């Protein structure tokens, strides 16, 4: 049989979300110039210049 | 960030006996790096100094 109070109930949830997917597109990333590059070591990685 | 290939390419091409198209950059870095252990003439020291 139909209840009605065993059929009634409050459903919550978030009022409203914005759902993100790309995280990195938030990312502005540059790089140096490359004859400024440098390695692991903080020297250049190509220095016969 | 100044490559050193031109000077070399000037002095090679000064010399006027070797054609750099046959010169590969390699042995001009060479060329760059003995001529690197020599001392400046002494006119071109003293304006430099």
């Amino acid at each position: 049989q139909f209840d009605f109070r065993a059929s009634m109930h409050m459903l919550t949830s978030n009022l409203t979300f914005t759902v993100y997917s790309d995280l990195l597109a938030f990312v502005s990333a540059d790089t140096v110039e490359p004859i400024n590059a440098v390695a692991f070591d903080n020297m250049r990685i190509m220095n016969e210049l | 960030q100044k490559k050193m290939k031109s000077i070399v390419e000037d002095f090679l091409k000064r010399l006027q006996i070797f054609d750099i198209s046959r010169v590969p950059d390699d042995q001009m870095y060479r060329l760059r790096d003995r001529l690197r252990l020599l001392p400046v003439e002494i006119r071109r020291l003293d304006i430099f100094n």
